[PDB]
């Protein structure tokens, strides 16, 4: 066999085996951005009631579900290596798991420029000066030249503090400083 | 290099990139204090191998770095390994400095071919009167040693080392397969105080391989292979007549059926592995007599639950050529060595192997020792004088024979004070050929206790009174 | 549901264009290996049970075809194989070299020499997976196959085409019956009557390698290696090489049977084959049964021992005799394997481990040894005398100072000691019929029991010399007439007057 | 998770460990570093033999001779809380809870806490071996550790074996009993003595776990139930009880 390039995330499952085998063929020949723009439009053209039907319907055949898809991917835009991918998903019966392969590929291609975003879950949204200060100290923490994305969630069960995660780091300044008052009891 | 993907118990899975190593290789984990050798056993596909560890597995992180030797486990071998103690991977474990030698050898090695075997049986002489007459030892065969603690077994080990290095000139290897640390320390110091190992010079006669009991179940199964590589050096390179001691063979079988169940395999009959007949095959066929020299093996055998047809003592029994049993009921009678003469068998005991002179002498000894066993019950229940006059000599002669089987050993010169005697073969056959005919019957009983040949028997009747 | 060939090394061949410089019709790769079988991807034109070749030089059998992969049973060791190899398709069912030009060699189970005498020089190849002949071509047995043992040839007679078991414990004299059968054919293979010639085949399964080597000397010492083949898969060989050892051994005997010759094959032993088929079954995750055996152990030994048959005169007239060996654990003739083979073979021979210790050798249990179809095919000279000894050996067995008891307990011990026999001394047929004559006609009834092994070695050594030309009419005419038995009365009663007691 | 000492830092056992039972010290003695197995059925005084051996060392533990003191540890693996509360009061009455530690992993506590608790007692009995002192430990009992470990295996989907035990139950008990050693004078002269309790079922010692721990240790003390009702109390069978340090652990008077 030949060797294959390793993705920087390395997820597992029956959907990770198809997002890795495409990443080992599109990192070769330098086509990692052409497939991504194609894959974000094949997600749109599957979820139509003419086409979402008779792909999960088990009583058609294997071969005529290929021919109804071998011309659909040929006429509109595509003749890359990715036309073999839809041809291979329909042979193995794995055409149902096609949103699983696409959604895995975006995060596998995200990490080529992405940052595994944060989670600040404290309270109601605050003023602008508090937001820009955390966005300009977390930029000092990545040290990788990548413009970090972030999400904010509202959870009032934390009393007055906030929890912050950077990837897989998870600092903590929250109501667990009230649970640290067992030193008055357990001593 | 490779990387570790899965750690489950004592089973590690390693992911490679280009250089996928074959089965029975040996890897080595990078970043740890002591050596941790992994042995490849299965190719799992998508460049992933299934390895069994040889030491503790904790502290291993998923995604470490693992090198490759490109060869199996290679041990320090040579003539300067005599008198040292090593584990299964060749490291010294007695804090006496690193063993230095010229060459190494691999432990996973094939059997000799068909055109190299010996085409004839040949008796190995060890000097002892009870062994070399009634249950003789074939050269190259496998020997089973029945008996355990409190019978005087570890002296018989230490004395067969000494006599082969005198009459034949061949050293020995001791392989402790899953043995206790407390009992593997006393055998170190019992050999020091008897001369067969020596801390001052290069006159040692053994090499110790000790894979002790608290080690992972992969490391207790390869010890009998590491202790057979060393025994193959003194035959393939020098041509000696080597001995080999395994203690015991049941802890080699039982340590096999815990690797084959950690690897996810369906067990065979009562709990053993599917491969019970080839692991006993791909070990004990390397113990043979080639054209250069030979390797002879004495193995201890423990029978579980007193079942002689259990598959662990039934696979082993098809390989043995002679069995000697140490009875405790002869040790309370005063005889040393405590080898039972009636319950020992030999396969080479045959008129077309050892000749007709050895045969009709050693045949009559076991017949006369049965008649005393049948007449000892009438005397105990009824009484003494009712039996005939032709039977009173058979009672008297069989108490001469079963004391003429005693012999003072050279390993016990300091304690019991006697002189150690090494009897050749032609004296032991000449001796018992005369006791049967009533030729030396008028002498008393204690002239025969603890002597060498028949010549020293009549020199001890003069000192009485 | 994850698929064997859903791995990334095979999806990459498909997702990067359907590649042209891979064959995928006559050659494939190896995906995984280690439990015996290998998972071979590709090879889309392989047959079932077709031998393939690895890149290391190992042969392998195509056992199990699937829509993704092929499972190849590997002959020999599996250390030499690596994931990522390339395996070639031979194009033929598993077959072995066979012919007249093998008599005198020692091969392994695949048909390669391991005696170091160069290539074999064969021209024809037969398959190992052929079927037995049907109901039409067979016929009942009629020619006798001599053994040379005084206990077998007169109490459980064998015939050319009859299966016969040899069953007993360890170290009871099992192989020493099979060796004396091969040495006894020296008198027939070196003669002019071609219709009585008989070849031999020996199959050694799971034995030690140093016991086969000390066996081919004993055959060469007695001029018996010029009509004998030996197939050998010893205990250090892999498990598929012991499973396919009797099939390649029987396919070399099927050559002589179809071409008018008579063969003989000794499987030794079929116990260690069934513990090798157990290993390959449980390593494929099959449901075990009694004693953790697979469900089709009966198919293993019936499809092998059905080939040993005798063709009719319109098919050539040859035959094939088999003599398998089963080892029991402490007299257990009620276990799973020694009952699957009693219900196949046409009789038994029992070897007791508690008569081998009492000094009776060969320790043949005369009570439990039977031979059904082979009783009608024996010499009328032997049937005229051994039909009487069958009666007295029965009347000795019920009585185990009284009247009608101390008469049969006298004769019944003189016939037990008459049936002892030294090792490697195969007697002829017409020399047996004089020694069994003296023990059943009432001539040695007066002697002591200890001085009767001395008597047989003195009477035979003289009548072979001074009455050699008068003994040949027993073997030539094939019977004891009124002139021979009146002549035989004077030979014995003149020898007892000269035999010093 | 530490290891045992090797072959070099050990020395042969010579000092006596005094139990206080007239049948133990006469016929089946125990040295200071030997492993001795107390095997028998239910309700035959297996806990009571190992509870007066703690009481008997009071006569040395209040004196002056520093190299004759002994320290006892008692590990309860899967017993009810009321039984341990009755045994502390028995050792409080005899003034024998000022040199004894008790490690209690009871029946209600979780399945892995009955797995750590044998290995959490040797680590307290190796601090006295490392510092030149002497010690004693009692596992009560080891046949309830192989059961609390089997449940953890079969819920983690590991390949079973004989009686649904995993393939490494021999490696579980061997590396716990091999930590008992008699050190030599260059390392301190310490010691550690181990007494495991094993409950058989209907007197069958040929089971899985009664044959693992028999082949590891040195000798067994076999308490029968027939002799307990015939009047022989403590019901030690001296026909089947052995010790393979032999007579080298008895004093010259005894
Ligand atoms: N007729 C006989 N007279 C005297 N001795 C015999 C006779 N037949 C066999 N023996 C002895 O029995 C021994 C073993 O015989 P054999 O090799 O046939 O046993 P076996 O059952 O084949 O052993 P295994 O099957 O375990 O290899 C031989 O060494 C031989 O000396
Ligand atoms: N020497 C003795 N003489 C008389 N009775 C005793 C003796 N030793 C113990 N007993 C009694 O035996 C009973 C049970 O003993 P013990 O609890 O020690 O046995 P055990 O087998 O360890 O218990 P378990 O089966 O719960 O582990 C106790 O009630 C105790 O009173
Ligand atoms: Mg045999
Ligand atoms: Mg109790």
């Amino acid at each position: 066999f030949a060797k294959l390039v390793r993705p920087p995330v390395q997820i597992y499952g029956i959907e990770g085996r198809y997002a890795t085998a495409l990443y080992s063929a599109a990192s070769k020949q330098n086509k990692l951005e052409q497939v991504e723009k194609e894959l974000l439009r094949v997600a749109q053209i599957l979820k139509e009631p003419k086409v979402a039907a008779s792909i999960m319907n088990p009583y058609v055949k294997r071969s005529v579900k290929v021919k109804s898809l071998s011309d659909m991917t040929a006429k509109e835009k595509f003749s890359p290596l990715t036309s073999n991918l839809i041809n291979l998903l329909a042979e193995n019966g794995r055409l149902s798991s096609t949103p699983g392969v696409i959604s895995a590929f975006s995060t596998m291609m995200s990490v080529h420029r992405g940052e595994v975003p944060c989670s600040v879950t404290t309270a109601s949204p605050l003023d602008e000066a508090t937001l820009t200060e955390l966005k300009t100290v977390l930029k000092s923490f990545l040290s990788k030249g990548q413009i970090l994305k972030l999400e904010v969630k509202v959870d009032p069960s934390i009393m007055g503090g906030m929890i912050v995660r950077i990837g897989e780091k998870y600092v903590d300044m929250s109501a667990k400083t009230k649970i640290q008052k067992l030193s008055r009891a357990m001593r | 290099t490779g990387r570790i993907v899965a750690v489950i118990g004592a089973v590690v899975d390693v992911q490679f990139d280009e250089g996928l190593p074959p089965i029975l290789n040996a890897l080595e984990v990078q970043g740890r204090e002591t050596r941790l050798v992994l042995e490849v056993a299965q190719h799992l596909g998508e460049s992933t191998v299934r390895t069994i560890a040889m030491d503790g597995t904790e502290g291993l992180v998923r995604g470490q770095k693992v090198l490759d030797s490109g060869a199996p486990i290679k041990i320090p071998v040579g003539p300067e390994t005599l008198g040292r103690i090593m584990n299964v991977i060749g490291e010294p474990i007695d804090e006496r400095g690193p063993i230095k030698t010229k060459q190494f050898a691999a432990i996973h090695a094939e059997a000799p071919e068909f055109m190299e075997m010996s085409v004839e049986q040949e008796i190995l002489v060890t000097g002892i009167k009870v062994v070399d007459l009634l249950a003789p030892y074939a050269k190259g065969g496998k020997i089973g040693l029945f008996g355990g603690a409190g019978v005087g077994k570890t002296v018989l080990i230490m004395e067969l080392i000494n006599n082969v290095a005198k009459a034949h000139g061949g050293y020995s290897v001791f392989a402790g397969v899953g043995e206790r640390t407390r009992e593997g320390n006393d055998l170190y110091h019992e050999m020091i105080e008897s001369g067969v190992i020596n801390l001052k010079d290069a006159t040692s006669k053994v090499a110790l391989v000790y894979g002790q009991m608290n080690e992972p179940p992969g490391a207790r199964a390869r010890v009998a292979l590491t202790g057979l590589t060393v025994a193959e050096y003194f035959r393939d390179q020098e041509g000696q007549d080597v001995l080999l001691f395994i203690d015991n063979i049941f802890r080699f079988t039982q340590a096999g059926s815990e690797v084959s169940a950690l690897l996810g395999r369906i067990p065979s009959a009562v709990g053993y592995q599917p491969t019970l007949a080839t692991d006993m095959g791909t070990m004990q066929e390397r113990i043979t007599t080639t054209k250069k020299g030979s390797i002879t093996s004495v193995q201890a055998i423990y029978v579980p639950a007193d079942d002689l047809t259990d598959p662990a003592p039934a696979t082993t029994f098809a390989h043995l050529d002679a069995t000697t049993v140490l009875s405790r009921a002869i040790a309370e009678l005063g005889i040393y060595p405590a080898v039972d003469p009636l319950d020992s068998t030999s396969r080479i005991m045959d008129p077309n192997i050892v000749g007709s002179e050895h045969y009709d002498v050693a045949r009559g000894v076991q017949k006369i020792l049965q008649d005393y066993k049948s007449l000892q019950d009438i005397i105990a229940i009824l009484g003494m004088d009712e039996l005939s006059e032709e039977d009173k000599l058979t009672v008297s002669r069989a108490r001469k024979i079963q004391r003429f089987l005693s012999q003072p050993f050279q390993v016990a010169e300091v304690f019991t004070g006697h002189l150690g005697k090494l009897v050749p073969l032609k004296e032991t056959i000449k001796g018992f050929q005369q006791i049967l005919a009533g030729e030396y019957d008028h002498l008393p009983e204690q002239a025969f206790y603890m002597v060498g040949p028949i010549e020293e028997a009549v020199a001890k009747a003069d000192k009485l009174a | 549901k994850t698929g064997t060939a859903e791995v990334s090394s095979i999806l990459e061949e498909r997702i990067l264009g359907a590649d042209t410089s891979v064959d995928l019709e006559e050659t494939g790769r190896v995906l995984s290996i280690g439990d015996g079988i290998a998972r071979v991807h590709g090879l889309r034109n392989v047959q079932a049970e077709e031998m393939v070749e690895f890149s290391s030089g190992l042969k392998g059998m195509s056992l199990n075809l699937e829509p993704d992969n092929v499972g190849v049973v590997v002959f020999g060791n599996d250390k030499l194989i690596k994931e990522g190899d390339i395996v070639k398709r031979t194009g033929a069912i598993v077959d072995v070299p066979v012919g007249e030009e093998l008599l005198g060699r020692v091969v392994d189970a695949l048909g390669n020499a391991i005696d170091g005498k160069g290539p074999i020089g064969s021209k024809t190849r037969r398959r190992v997976g052929l079927k037995a002949p049907g109901i039409i071509p067979r016929i009942s047995v009629r020619e006798p196959m001599q053994t040379g043992i005084k206990a077998v040839d007169s109490l459980v007679p064998i015939g050319r085409g009859q299966r016969e078991l040899i069953i007993g414990d360890r170290q009871t004299g099992k192989t020493s019956i099979a060796i004396d059968t091969i040495i006894n054919q020296k008198r027939f293979n070196d003669g002019t009557d071609e219709k009585k010639k008989l070849y031999c085949i020996y199959v050694a399964i799971g034995q030690k390698r140093s016991t086969v080597a000390q066996l081919v000397k004993r055959l060469t010492d007695a001029d018996a290696m010029k009509y004998t083949i030996v197939v050998s898969a010893t205990a250090s060989d892999a498990a598929p090489l012991q499973y396919l050892a009797p099939y390649s051994g029987c396919s070399m005997g099927e050559y002589f049977r179809d071409n008018g010759k008579h063969a003989l094959i000794i499987y030794d032993d079929l116990s260690k084959q069934a513990v090798a088929y157990r290993q390959m079954s449980l390593l494929l995750r099959r449901p075990p049964g009694r004693e953790a055996y697979p469900g089709d152990v009966f198919y293993l030994h019936s499809r092998l021992l059905e080939r040993a048959a005798k063709m009719n005169d319109a098919f050539g007239g040859g035959s094939l005799t088999a003599l398998p060996v089963i080892e029991t654990q402490a007299g257990d003739v009620s276990a799973y394997i020694p009952t699957n083979v009693i219900s196949i073979t046409d009789g038994q021979i029992f070897l007791e481990t508690e008569l081998f210790y009492k000094g009776i050798r060969p320790a043949i249990n005369v009570g439990l040894s039977v031979s059904r179809v082979g009783s009608a095919a024996q010499t009328r000279a032997m049937k005229q005398v051994a039909g009487t000894m069958k009666l007295e050996l029965a009347q000795y067995r019920e009585v185990a100072l009284d009247a009608a008891t101390q008469q049969l307990l006298s004769r019944g011990v003189r016939l037990t000691e008459l049936l002892k026999q030294g090792q490697y001394a195969p007697m002829a047929i017409e020399e047996q019929v004089a020694v069994i004559y003296a023990g059943v006609r009432g001539y040695l009834d007066k002697l002591e029991p200890s001085k009767i092994t001395k008597f047989e070695n003195a009477f035979l050594s003289h009548v072979i010399s001074q009455h050699q030309a008068l003994l040949g009419k027993i073997r030539a005419d094939g019977k004891i007439s009124e002139e021979t038995d009146a002549k035989l009365k004077e030979i014995v009663t003149n020898f007892l007057a000269g035999f010093e007691a």
